[PDB]
């Protein structure tokens, strides 16, 4: 059975103190005895602002059962620093969390923390780390925010090294390559490629870029995510549309299609979206319009309304 | 009404295409088609007269909806602890549904609101996710005791609004304190920086009257980073060493676009120079209309592209699209109506897929396959409510605003925290009072704009873009912290 904090002589002079909801609170929480008992013990701690090993310990005990406490998570980082704990073993016991499936923002806001005050010369095993943790969970929003933040953070610092940005591209294109419906390793790609400061911008880099993008449209025409990443690509190095045509045109009836891949069903909508712009750019109103009433009423009908207001754009 | 807007048992269901290569991507998606098209043709069509025999009637089941929230209410099972951190949110969640679902709580019901919420209130400034005594302020939560406030209280010495005025400079310091030099906001002591912190943070500085220039500095240039290839935003921007660039963090997310489109909408009202930092509003408009899923997965909303639909997004994509609407149309108008998204399936989306199965729970859901919860109920019914109605930003209404305020009426201004950070004087920062309380409440239903799929019973109450809340609380609720009542 559990032996309450009150009989414990660690805690004996201590006062807890009872949660302040006032009277007849809306949206009360049925607690267990042993989470109410922590909560009333940190309440005393925290109000004596105490930095002590029994209150660290209180604050593991307690985020164990509430991953997503973020106060008792900003309490446990300031008893880290006072403590002059080793931050170390910290990433170690959150190590053990993601293991025991205590996962949580908090827990990764924590490593970054971490991260940011142990300040290593080189962070690679951090980098290796959310590796690991997104080969199982590849779309997880918040590793891959974290994974942009390392690299963001360390690159300023002047930490990471030409073959550590080389050996991450090799990484992103083998995720790409295992799941080529990927965005979030699509919007990895363009920060490496693209949007850092130290990425390299040329006529051969240009040329490269395109020619993945093309290929990958090719082996998947119906995604959504190499389109986008072309669109945004040729927008933001104010490319012309007209002399990549070729490669798209046959999606609407450098590497060039395919006799297609199977299920591939005519048109790809955003090849015809490709085609429109296309006219566009060439002055051909008519033509665009034509293609967008085109999206509106047959190719595309779940989006009947916008392709009908960018059909009236042009007349 | 609805000839751009056609019916998804008017459209021939397609999977989406594999090219002839496999991938986790597609299989989870092929299984969400079968799941999501199979309960479509287990359910009578919302549209149909002849409202068939043996299948599913699709009605909004709004007494259902009621009951689930009701025993949320008053006491939550052991598993909700993992929301101990959250409990405004679950007030929220909870008081702006009813609100939708036009059921009124009583006085004695909305006084303990109002008191629940009072004792999350720190002196120091701003509410956290449960009492002060056990957690600290935080932006989330302040925005949802703020809104839930709007919605349950009054101005009576019993109604909270009074102790929220009295609240102003410790709430606008503890904001204060929360800025980033990059123009980010940290959500709480020690927190993340990110943009929902931001949205959070301007809705409740716009609603109190406790903007000043200091407060707002590098913010449009933090969100406007935010901005992806893909046209949406993600959850933050990076300042390279004030910086010399700031490059997005993540994809574009429905959740963060919703927050980036409301956060910079809320900037263009202040009258600063140069100021709010544009965004690209046409891609911002694409991205939103592209989330939108095919027949097949019932025209619901995905949060990003290639993955799943899920009703929340209703609401954060859905939401989102009257706010980058307003914005294309601004723009275009600078240089120099069909609806943008197709209202009719959304909300067959909702009535069919998004509720839980009759005669059980109630409450809203994520998708087929999911327990409802009190945050899909909200968001599911906030996303129904903007595609039933057809909401306009009106530069009449505006105008009409700015012609009505009293700007020698007002709660006292608010003590910068350094010296020149104030508006530089009376003129100019009556000037941005009447500008911000004047727009926050342009927001209109326009007439004849309706679409209530499977008729007027399936009606909800119209929420407020940016906002999310009904209008007949915005109002009341702003009027009262500007004096203008
Ligand atoms: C990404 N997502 C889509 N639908 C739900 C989710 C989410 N993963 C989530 C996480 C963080 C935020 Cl800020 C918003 C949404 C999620 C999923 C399920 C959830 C909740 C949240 C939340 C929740 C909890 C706190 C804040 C918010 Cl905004 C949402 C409550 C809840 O009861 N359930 C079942
Ligand atoms: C308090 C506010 C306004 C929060 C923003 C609301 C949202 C939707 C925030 C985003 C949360 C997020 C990105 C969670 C990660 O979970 N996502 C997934 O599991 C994948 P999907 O994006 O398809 O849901
Ligand atoms: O939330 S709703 O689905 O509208 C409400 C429930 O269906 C209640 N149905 C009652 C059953 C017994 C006869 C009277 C009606
Ligand atoms: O004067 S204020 O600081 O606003 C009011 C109290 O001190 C709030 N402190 C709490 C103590 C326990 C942990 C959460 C914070
Ligand atoms: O107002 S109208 O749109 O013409 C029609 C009504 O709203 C129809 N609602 C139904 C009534 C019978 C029970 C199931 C709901
Ligand atoms: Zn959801």
């Amino acid at each position: 059975t559990y032996i309450p904090m009150s009989q414990r002589r660690s805690w004996a002079d201590v006062k807890p103190i009872m949660q302040d909801d006032g009277p007849n609170p809306v949206v009360p929480i049925m607690y267990s005895e042993e989470y109410k008992d922590a909560m009333d013990y940190f309440r005393a701690i925290a109000a004596k602002e105490e930095k002590s090993e029994r209150a660290l310990e209180l604050t593991e005990i307690i985020v164990r059962m509430n991953p997503a406490h973020y106060t008792v998570w900003q309490y446990r980082f300031s008893l880290l620093t006072s403590l002059n704990k080793s931050l170390e073993d910290e990433l170690r016991l959150m190590n053990e969390f993601a293991v025991q499936n205590l996962k949580s923002y908090q827990v990764w806001h924590h490593r970054l923390l971490l991260l940011d005050r142990i300040s290593p010369q080189d962070p690679v095993s951090e980098i290796e780390y959310i590796h690991g943790s997104l080969l199982p969970d590849p779309k997880n929003y918040h590793t891959w925010a974290y994974l942009h933040w390392l690299y963001s953070h360390f690159s300023t610092l002047g930490r990471i090294s030409e073959a550590q940005w080389g050996s991450e591209l090799d990484w992103c294109n083998e995720m790409l390559r295992v799941d080529g419906r990927n965005n979030s390793a699509w919007g990895w790609r363009w920060y490496l490629r693209v949007s850092r400061p130290g990425a390299e911008t040329s006529s051969r880099s240009l040329q490269d870029e395109l020619i993945y993008i093309l290929k990958s449209i090719h082996l998947i025409p119906h995604n959504v995510s190499a389109w986008n990443y072309l669109r945004g690509f040729l927008k933001h190095f104010s490319l012309p549309l007209v002399p990549i045509l070729p490669a798209i045109l046959p999606y609407t009836a450098f590497p060039m299609p395919s006799p297609l891949p199977e299920d591939t069903p005519l048109p790809v909508p955003l090849a015809l979206e490709y085609l429109a712009d296309s006219f566009i750019e060439q002055n051909r109103v008519d033509d665009a319009a034509k293609v967008f009433e085109k999206l509106s009423s047959e190719y595309d009908q779940m989006r009947a309304g916008y392709w009908e207001f960018r059909r009236r754009e042009c007349a | 009404a609805t000839e751009f807007t056609p019916s998804v048992y008017s459209l021939v269901s397609k999977p989406l295409p594999s090219n002839s290569r496999p991938s986790a991507t597609l299989d989870e998606q092929a299984e969400t088609e079968d799941l999501i098209s199979q309960l479509f043709d287990l359910t009578a069509d919302p549209n149909a007269l002849v409202s068939e025999h043996g299948k599913r009637y699709s009605g909004l089941r709004k007494q259902e909806h009621t009951q689930f929230l009701a025993s949320s209410f008053f006491q939550l099972p052991g598993k909700f602890v993992s929301l101990d951190a959250s409990r405004p949110w679950l007030v929220f969640w909870t008081v702006h549904s009813l609100d939708l679902l036009g059921v009124a709580l009583d006085q004695g019901t909305k006084d303990r609101v109002v008191s629940t919420l009072l004792h999350f209130l720190s002196p120091k400034g701003g509410f956290g996710g449960g009492p002060a005594n056990s957690q600290i302020p935080h932006l989330l939560p302040t925005y949802a005791s703020v809104c839930s406030l709007a919605i349950a209280g009054n101005d009576s010495s019993t109604g909270g609004w009074k102790d929220l005025a009295a609240a102003r400079q410790s709430i606008y310091e503890f904001f204060m304190r929360c800025k980033r030099p990059d123009g980010g906001f940290v959500v709480c002591e020690g927190g993340e920086v990110d943009v929902r912190g931001t949205y959070c943070l301007l809705v409740v500085a716009t609603l109190l009257d406790i903007i000043t220039p200091e407060l707002l500095h590098n913010v449009d240039k933090f969100v406007s980073a935010c901005q992806t290839y893909e046209g949406g935003f993600a959850c933050a921007s990076f300042p390279f060493p004030e910086p010399s660039c700031r490059v997005s963090m993540a994809e574009a997310h429905g959740g963060y676009t919703s927050c980036s489109l409301n956060s910079h909408f809320l900037l263009t009202s202040v009258p600063l120079p140069s100021f709010p930092l544009s965004i690209d509003a046409n891609a911002a408009l694409r991205w939103t209309v592209l989330q939108q899923g095919e027949p097949i997965e019932g025209g619901g909303f995905r949060g990003r592209t290639n993955k799943l639909v899920d009703g929340c997004y209703s609401w954060w994509v859905g939401g989102g699209a009257p706010v980058a609407e307003e914005l294309v149309r601004r723009e275009k108008s600078r240089k120099v109506i069909p609806p943008i998204f197709n209202r009719v399936a959304l909300q067959e989306f909702t009535l069919v897929a998004a509720q839980q199965d009759p005669g059980s729970t109630g409450g809203l859901r994520d998708k087929p396959g999911k327990r409802p919860d009190q945050y899909h109920t909200c968001n599911n019914l906030s996303g129904l409510s903007i595609a039933q109605h057809k909401m306009s930003h009106s530069p009449s209404t505006v105008s009409s605003n700015r012609l009505k305020f009293d700007a020698s009426k007002g709660l006292p201004a608010v003590k910068p925290v350094a010296p020149g950070g104030g508006w530089k004087n009376e003129d100019e920062r009556q000037n941005a009072r009447r500008e911000i309380w004047a727009n926050a409440l342009g927001w209109i239903e326009e007439e004849g704009g309706e679409i209530i799929v499977g008729g007027k019973d399936n009606r909800i109450n119209t929420t407020t873009p940016v906002f999310n809340i009904l209008g007949l609380r915005l109002k009341p609720f702003i009027n009262y912290f500007y004096c203008q009542e």
